[PDB]
């Protein structure tokens, strides 16, 4: 301890991931003990959700990584189908799936551009976010709110694509590839960019597994590991992608598993475009999914579900589950369980980046100061799902 | 299945080594990525000239809350307190009272703007299509209270923006 | 499009134009538009110092020619 | 006369747009605020001091273009190039027994 | 050639708008000077060209008047300044004016 | 507005002290910059300053008393003080140099003619006046009140001044 | 009249200056696929206008210096500095016409690093000052390769007047014979005049406090001011070394027109890089001058050396 | 030309009003997801830039702070903290139905209910979050609101 800084990112640049204010110990330039402060972003969701019930409480999972919301949806609808003992239509999971690869593309844009933004490269991010715009028109025309859906819900969907979606969806991924060249074109070969990633936040095999890493931060390190294609939840037994795998195990090896993601991405929704099958969205049950409005209107049996369903909700069989899926960022999931009511009695949430940045200062040991910027964008941190 | 993203173990014979030893000596790829700016500043910017345009939307949008009526006139909301009763934020507060003809109809209705999330779940559970999301996002305040929405403010909105709220429901209706 | 930032490099062209432009004029003015004498060695600066003795106007721009031979 | 002139416009322009701009911008009356609230790394000295010497060794090779219109050409060269030889010599000292840390 | 015809459209923007006022003026209400179609006109003066072969987000556009409800617009327009019916199409919420 | 209001309460504070106050703050920066301390007979002054809170404090229970109708109230520090002592006090926190021995303009005029002549009137003593304690309210000496109002004016072991018993 | 010739040299360069942050906000939007400003005055060219306007008459913030006598000197040394170099360049004809002017604007340039030293020593924060030093470090550094390789260049001139650079490059530009210097020397102008990817002061801002944080609004627009003086300056006197523009003394205003444009092709150079490239940790740009750099840079002094007496290419001493 | 005071006192407010409106240099508080909205008015498709607002300015170089996001209670004091070392004139923008009202958020014991709890603030932006251009109006009613200020006027006549 030569001397320790306290620094702090209140004049927060432009990352749109929260405020992070990390306490260091600089033996000169080398790190030799770097601490995060994180409790900024605590707002007590897992606490709020205890007074919600199961259809208040959706929401609130699109706030907690508010760069992968339908993924989010997709989590915690997973649980509950789980606990209700119910199978959505195939109609509607592979619209979750088509859309849960979508999200995956506006996530690893994200990743990339900031990441590639807190090291000075500023134009690839202009680029890309054009491409996020026209993927929220998507998110924008099917639920009717640019970010935050609600769109996923328990037992399926809210409501059906609007005609003439589908033919916009495969225009957009037919022109995508060559964004990305672009941006290959800028970083993948730069020798500063390698300069900037290559060696750097090393991380052993065996000690990620420990350390509780999941996701990028796992095939970075040479194993084989993604939940879609060992645990596959929807559909993902109905896709041919290839896992991308580092070799190294370092930053830009995670450059390059995100990068290669992005690829693998346009293959799923290509076949999703094609196997879509008609049918209906959301579980034909109306005691877990409303009905339909002219149903409501018309019919005795449906009024009262549609007046239970919005006010007491659907209750839930007793009982606690584990469901995690292959988020963006990582394995994104949440332990919850029901007391029978229509309130869960406790939601945990794995964020997926807090036990990433628990090994921060693991890989951060033995490293210059400006390497704890390359380190803190490769695990790809959002404080939303942080804190809670 | 899976695949190795950086495996690559480059040959070594003279006229490969010299490439890469062109490569160093002459900034070739760090040009070759000068090359795809100077491509960029000769497309046309993807920016569009707001105010006098504007971003496209679609009739699902979600915008400031409004009351709406029936083409007589009445009102449409009927203090169900569904919109209440599902507000995830609980921004909704309603009393109702028998109307002076024997009615039912709400006395309160404030939608405090600022618990509001947007969510959409009013519309959604309304039995009447009475509180709906109108296409209106440029509200913007200049004082909290005035964001603190009575029975009067909304019905002035449904009032105001019937003509284009009862469009889209007619656009996307069938959808629900 | 592109050529609209044209107007800011131009209106920047000129403000570096004028200091080059203002000089050349400026030394015309002064020296009966002729370049200004460089004197960069002492029998440049020598001749510079006769030549103003020649004149007789006390002025070292005035080159007077075979009219003074006399 | 004219560069003492010329500098003395340069800079007394300088002070001008300072003092401009530090006390009229004051006299314009924003209310009043309160009070809101080094370690010695040797390889910073180094490169200081390795740039010193490289500094002074340059200054030897500045009259090179005067140097070469001499007519005894093979000693000009010679100890031309000593210079150079020598000034790569105290960078490959440097370098090879580990002296550009700071490079790292 | 090609070059020689861009300035032919420069200057058939000048005529598009009717005279160097008429082109200047809108230069500085809206820092635009396309021409398009007038899909219509409102009773408050908003004028609601279009040009359809302009990259989806362009095509269409308004030009608000210079005076609604008896105050100034000439430079304070804002985009609370489009009565609803227009309002939808202008957001390429529909596609009939 | 006694002839007015005869119900109205009227209050007759001291030189108020405070953080944004223009009684401390005037000693520590017109003297220092460009100036000497021009201290007109500093010896033949005696101020009883009060605290800025101290006096809010009473205006909030002038409300609330039902009995602070009509009656004039006046708020004086705990302690008398020669006006010599307060300044080399000032100084001795603000840590600036001691040295005893700027016309009105147009914008904000500062070191106006009429403020000199305000600070030598002397603090008069009224027995009949009812007081803050009158009102439930204590003053607060000027030692504890003084640094955080002229901390900010220090750059980067003192004694207080003298009262007046 | 010569007072006339100072203020219409000394005031067009502010001016420029005032419209390259306009041009440079414009180029990078394009680069950036946007318009960038076009809404204050038309096609933004009033845009620089506000932007001083509002900054001046921004309250300045209480700098608690504990030294008030440097903290007012440094900026007065970067913005003197920046102006003085204008005076040697010949756009054909200097203001001031200098034998020694290639050493006068060399040594010049040294003198800046003090207001980035000088500064930095009475902000009052242990983090200031130490983010200071850094970039004073790399400054010093990078003037080792100014100087060498701008020597090796006169010995294809032979002389250190300014002026005599465009006669050696009649018959040709000097970019030619002489492009591994010309892509040092260039990178050598980004890293004295601390330009992305060399900006670590304006990058690692939050990480060690940059120099210049702590001026107010007012300081601040000088400081910024001679930064951009300097770009140009660097860009023009690199035109006037490898792309030295044919002098005719019957019709100068044609060379300052070619002359003109050969510096705003460079400038503009510069603000094309910034758009393209992520930053130099700070270790690495020294790596890049010591071991890269700094080798080939001596190589190449020692072959010119020897270049113009084996081929008997020595420049007249005149 | 006889110009009466007031009428040449005018005419500064309105250049000097001009200067400020037209050149705001804003500081964004990236605190949650309404980060990202912020963002999208950056993005090529608004490019917030071309109005005069710089993506990025540093605390000290400021004129608008951006509130957008949640403000829990540990990141209040900090808030503040930077707030009042803005050199004034410092106007605040509330983004989001978290910073306006403490939004989904409202009721959690760790949440400050709105920012105007712990600043001043100067336009609200309801949403959640507010669309891109939905903020870009926000910004562009508050040049109008720097427009219509007459502190010269105001002082002219005291
Ligand atoms: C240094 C030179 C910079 C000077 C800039 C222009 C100076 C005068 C501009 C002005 O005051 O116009 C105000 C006016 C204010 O509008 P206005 O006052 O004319 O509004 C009334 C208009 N009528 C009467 C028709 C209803 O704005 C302009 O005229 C635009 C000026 C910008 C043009 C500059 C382009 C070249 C740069
Ligand atoms: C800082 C600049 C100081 C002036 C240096 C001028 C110079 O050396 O250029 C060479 C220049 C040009 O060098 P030159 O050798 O190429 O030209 C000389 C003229 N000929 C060639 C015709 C013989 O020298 C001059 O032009 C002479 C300038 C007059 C002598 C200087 C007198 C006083 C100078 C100021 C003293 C210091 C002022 C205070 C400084 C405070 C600390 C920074
Ligand atoms: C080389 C170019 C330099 C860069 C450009 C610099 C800008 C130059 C062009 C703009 C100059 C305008 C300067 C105006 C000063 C800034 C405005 C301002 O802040 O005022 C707020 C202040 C506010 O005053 P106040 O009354 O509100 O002060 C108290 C306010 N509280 C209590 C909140 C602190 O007003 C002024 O100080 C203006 C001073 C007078 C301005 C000059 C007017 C002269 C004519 C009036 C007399 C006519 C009689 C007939
Ligand atoms: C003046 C001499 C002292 C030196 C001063 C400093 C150096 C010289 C620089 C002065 C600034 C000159 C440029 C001003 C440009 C005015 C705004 C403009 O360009 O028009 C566009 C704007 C256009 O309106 P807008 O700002 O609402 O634009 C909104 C965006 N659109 C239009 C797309 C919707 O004009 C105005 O807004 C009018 C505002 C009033 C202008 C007040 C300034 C007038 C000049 C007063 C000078 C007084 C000096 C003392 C006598
Ligand atoms: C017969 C006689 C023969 C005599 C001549 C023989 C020699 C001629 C052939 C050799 C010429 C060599 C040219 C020397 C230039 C320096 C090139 C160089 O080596 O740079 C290497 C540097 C770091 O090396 P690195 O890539 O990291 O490799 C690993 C090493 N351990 O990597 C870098 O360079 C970093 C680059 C930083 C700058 C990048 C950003 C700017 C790039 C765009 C500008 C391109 C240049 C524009 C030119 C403008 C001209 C005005
Ligand atoms: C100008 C705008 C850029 C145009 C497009 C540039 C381009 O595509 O050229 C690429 C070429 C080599 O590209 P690369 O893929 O790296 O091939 C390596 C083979 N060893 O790159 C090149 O051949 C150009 C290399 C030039 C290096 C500098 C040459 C002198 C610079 C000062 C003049
Ligand atoms: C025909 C010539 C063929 C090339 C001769 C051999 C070249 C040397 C290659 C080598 O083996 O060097 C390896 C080693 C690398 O050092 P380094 O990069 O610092 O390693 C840690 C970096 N993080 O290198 C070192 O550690 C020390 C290298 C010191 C070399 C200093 C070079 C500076 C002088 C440049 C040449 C100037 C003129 C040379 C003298 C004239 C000779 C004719
Ligand atoms: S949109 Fe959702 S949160 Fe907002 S008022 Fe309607 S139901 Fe409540
Ligand atoms: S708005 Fe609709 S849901 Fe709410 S009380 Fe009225 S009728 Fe019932
Ligand atoms: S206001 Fe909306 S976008 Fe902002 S933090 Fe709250 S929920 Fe997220």
């Amino acid at each position: 301890l030569v001397s320790n800084l306290t620094l702090n990112f209140g004049p927060q640049h432009p990352a749109a991931h929260g405020v992070l204010r990390l306490v260091m110990e600089l033996s000169g330039e080398m790190v030799r003990k770097c601490d995060p402060h994180i409790g900024l972003l605590h707002r007590g969701t897992e606490k709020l959700i205890e007074y919600k019930t199961y259809l208040q409480a959706l929401p609130y999972f699109d706030r907690l990584d508010y760069v992968s919301m339908m993924c989010n949806e997709q989590a915690y609808s997973l649980a509950v189908e789980k606990l209700l003992n119910i199978r959505p239509p195939p109609r509607a999971q592979w619209i979750r799936v088509l859309f849960g690869e979508i999200t995956r593309l506006l996530n690893h844009i994200m990743a990339v551009t900031t990441h590639a933004l807190d090291i000075g490269a500023m134009t690839p991010f202009f680029w890309m976010f054009e491409e996020r715009e026209k993927m929220f028109e998507f998110y924008e025309r099917v639920s009717g709110a640019r970010m935050h859906a609600a769109y996923v819900r328990p037992g399926g969907v809210h409501q059906d694509l609007p005609l003439g979606l589908m033919d916009d969806i495969y225009e957009f991924s037919k022109n995508f590839s060559l964004r990305i060249d672009e941006l290959e074109e800028m970083l993948t070969n730069n020798r500063i960019w390698r300069n900037r990633t290559v060696d750097i936040g090393i991380v052993t095999a065996e000690d990620a597994l420990n350390y509780g890493f999941s996701g990028v931060m796992l095939r970075g390190s040479g194993i084989q590991w993604d939940l879609r294609k060992t645990q596959p939840y929807d559909v993902y037994d109905q896709v041919e992608f290839d896992v991308p795998i580092g070799s190294r195990g370092d930053c830009y090896d995670r450059y390059l598993c995100r990068v290669e993601e992005m690829r693998q991405s346009i293959r799923i929704i290509s076949q999703c475009l094609n196997k879509m099958p008609p049918g209906e969205i959301k579980v034909d049950d109306a005691k877990v999914s409303p009905p339909k409005r002219a149903e409501m209107k018309t019919s005795m049996e449906s009024l009262i579900h549609h007046f239970k369903l919005y006010t007491e909700g659907y209750q839930v069989p007793p009982g606690a589950t584990y469901t995690a899926i292959e988020a963006p960022k990582g394995e994104f999931g949440v332990y919850l369980v029901s007391d029978g009511s229509s309130r869960p009695y406790r939601c945990k949430i794995k964020a997926p980046g807090f036990a990433h940045l628990a090994g921060l200062d693991k890989m951060s040991k033995g490293h210059m100061l400006a390497d704890v910027v390359a380190i803190i964008g490769t695990q790809d941190i959002v404080f939303g799902e942080v804190d809670r | 299945t899976y695949k190795y993203v950086n495996l690559r173990e480059p040959s070594m014979d003279m006229k490969s080594v010299t490439d890469r030893a062109a490569q160093t000596l002459l900034w070739t790829e760090l040009i070759r990525g000068l090359g795809m700016t100077l491509s960029y500043l000769f497309r046309e910017p993807a920016t569009i000239n707001y105010p006098f345009e504007k971003g496209p939307l679609s009739p699902r949008f979600r915008g400031e809350h409004a009351l709406r009526r029936y083409p007589s006139g009445e009102e449409r909301c009927i203090a169900c307190k569904l919109c209440e009763a599902v507000c995830p934020a609980q921004a909704i507060t309603i009393e109702a009272e028998p109307r002076a003809d024997g009615s039912r109809r709400t006395t309160r209705y404030d939608i405090d703007m600022t618990k509001c999330i947007y969510c959409g779940f009013c519309q959604e559970a309304c039995p009447v299509d009475a509180i709906v999301e109108g296409p209106n996002f440029e509200f913007s305040t200049e004082t909290h209270e005035e964001l603190l929405y009575n029975k009067e403010k909304l019905l002035n909105n449904g009032d105001k923006w019937e003509a284009e709220i009862a469009a889209n429901i007619q656009a996307d209706y069938l959808y629900r | 499009m592109w050529f609209e930032v044209l107007p800011g490099i131009a209106v920047m062209g000129v403000c570096l134009f004028i200091p080059g432009m203002a000089t050349a004029r400026i030394h015309r003015f002064s020296n009966g538009g002729k370049e200004k004498r460089v004197a960069h060695y002492p029998y440049q600066w020598y001749l510079m110092e006769r030549d103003r003795r020649v004149s007789g106007v006390n002025r070292s721009y005035v080159s007077k020619g075979l009219e003074n031979i006399d | 006369m004219n560069l003492m002139l010329a500098l003395l416009t340069n800079f007394t322009l300088a002070t001008l747009l300072v003092i401009i701009a530090f006390w009229l911008p004051q006299l314009n009356v924003y209310s009043e605020k309160t009070s809101p609230y080094l370690p010695f790394s040797m390889k910073f000295f180094l490169v200081a001091i390795t740039f010193l010497l490289f500094d002074l060794e340059i200054a030897l090779l500045l009259p090179l273009p005067w140097a070469s219109q001499t007519a005894n050409l093979n000693t000009m060269l010679t100890m031309a190039l000593f210079l150079i030889i020598l000034l790569a010599v105290s960078l490959a000292y440097e370098w090879t027994q580990k002296g550009l840390e700071w490079t790292e | 050639m090609e070059l020689l015809q861009v300035l032919k459209r420069g200057l058939q923007q000048v005529s598009g708008h009717g005279g160097l006022r008429g082109y200047l003026r809108v230069l500085f209400r809206a820092n635009d000077v396309r021409v398009g179609t007038l899909v219509g006109e409102d009773k408050y003066g908003n004028k609601y060209y279009e040009d359809n072969k302009q990259f989806f987000g362009r095509h269409r556009w308004v030009i608000y008047t210079t005076e609604m409800n008896g105050k100034n617009t000439f430079w304070d327009v804002d985009g609370s300044m489009v009565p609803p019916e227009w309002h939808r199409w202008l957001h390429c919420m529909t596609d009939d004016p | 507005v006694r002839e007015t209001f005869p119900e109205a309460t009227i209050i007759k504070p001291a030189e108020i002290f405070g953080r944004e106050d223009r009684f401390l703050n005037y000693f520590a920066n017109i003297r220092w910059f460009g100036g000497v301390p021009l201290i007109s007979l500093g010896k033949k002054t005696v101020k009883q300053p009060v605290y800025i809170v101290d006096v809010t404090k009473g205006i909030i229970n002038a409300i609330k008393d039902p009995d602070a109708r009509g009656k004039t109230f006046a708020f004086v520090g705990p302690s008398r003080y020669l006006l010599f002592d307060l300044v080399q006090y000032v100084f001795a926190v603000a840590h600036r140099p001691f040295l005893p021995y700027f016309e009105i303009s147009p914008f904000e005029p500062w070191t106006t003619r009429d403020k000199v002549e305000r600070i030598h009137t002397t603090d008069k003593i009224l027995p009949h006046l009812p007081g803050l304690e009158d009102l439930g309210v204590e003053a607060t000496p000027l030692e504890l009140k003084a640094i955080e109002v002229l901390r900010r004016h220090r750059t980067y072991d003192v004694q207080p001044a003298k009262t007046i018993p | 009249m010569f007072m006339i010739n100072i203020l219409m040299l000394i005031i067009p360069i502010l001016l420029a200056v005032a419209f390259l942050t306009l041009v440079e906000r414009k180029v990078l939007g394009y680069m950036q696929l946007r318009k960038g400003p076009n809404v204050v005055g038309p096609y933004g060219l009033l845009q620089p206008i506000a932007d001083a306007i509002k900054l001046f008459i921004k309250e300045p913030l209480r700098p608690a210096t504990s030294s008030a006598s440097m903290f007012i000197l440094a900026p007065i040394m970067a913005l003197g500095l920046a102006l003085t170099m204008w005076i040697p360049l010949p756009m054909p004809y200097p203001l001031i016409n200098m034998n020694l002017g290639v050493l006068f604007m060399l040594a010049m340039s040294s003198l800046a690093v003090y207001s980035i030293l000088w500064s930095g020593w009475a902000s009052n924060s242990k983090y200031a000052l130490i983010g200071a030093l850094r970039a004073v470090a790399q400054t010093i550094s990078y003037e080792v390769t100014l100087a060498i390789i701008l020597l090796s260049v006169l010995l294809m001139s032979g002389s250190f007047t300014l002026s005599t650079l465009i006669t050696t490059q009649e018959q040709m530009w000097l970019i030619l014979p002489a492009w591994p210097l010309a892509m040092m020397w260039f990178i050598s102008t980004l890293a004295e005049t601390n330009r992305a990817p060399f900006d670590l002061t304006e990058g690692e801002s939050e990480l060690v406090s940059g120099f210049n944080v702590e001026y107010a609004a007012g300081p601040f627009a000088l400081f910024f001011m001679a930064e951009y003086a300097n770009i140009i300056m660097m860009n023009i006197f690199t035109a006037i070394l490898f792309l030295g523009t044919s002098h005719n003394p019957h019709m100068p205003e044609l060379y300052t027109i070619n002359f003109t444009i050969k510096s705003l092709l460079l400038t503009m150079s510069f603000l094309w890089i910034r758009a393209s490239y992520p930053r130099f940790r700070y270790d690495q740009l020294m790596h890049l001058l010591w071991k890269n750099f700094l080798p080939l840079t001596l190589a190449l002094c020692m072959w010119h050396v020897s270049l113009p007496i084996l081929t008997s290419g020595i420049p007249p001493q005149t | 030309p006889s110009s009466r005071g007031e009428y040449v006192v005018a005419k500064l407010d309105d250049l000097i009003n001009w200067a400020r409106r037209s050149s705001l240099w804003p500081m964004t508080f990236g605190l949650a997801c309404c980060a990202v909205e912020m963002m999208h008015m950056a993005a090529p498709r608004y490019d917030m830039d071309r109005f005069g607002v710089v993506f990025r300015a540093s605390p000290r170089q400021s004129d608008v702070m951006i509130v957008a996001g949640t403000l829990t209670n540990k990141m209040a004091p900090a808030l503040r903290k930077v707030y009042d070392q803005m050199p004034e004139p410092r106007y605040v923008v509330s983004m989001g139905s978290c910073a306006n009202g403490g939004g989904y958020y409202h009721y959690s014991y760790s949440v400050v209910r709105g920012c105007d709890r712990i600043v001043p603030v100067d336009i609200y932006v309801p949403g959640c979050p507010p669309t891109a251009e939905a903020l870009l109006y926000g910004i562009l009613q508050l040049q109008k609101k720097i427009k219509r200020e007459k502190r010269l006027r105001i002082w002219y006549r005291r």
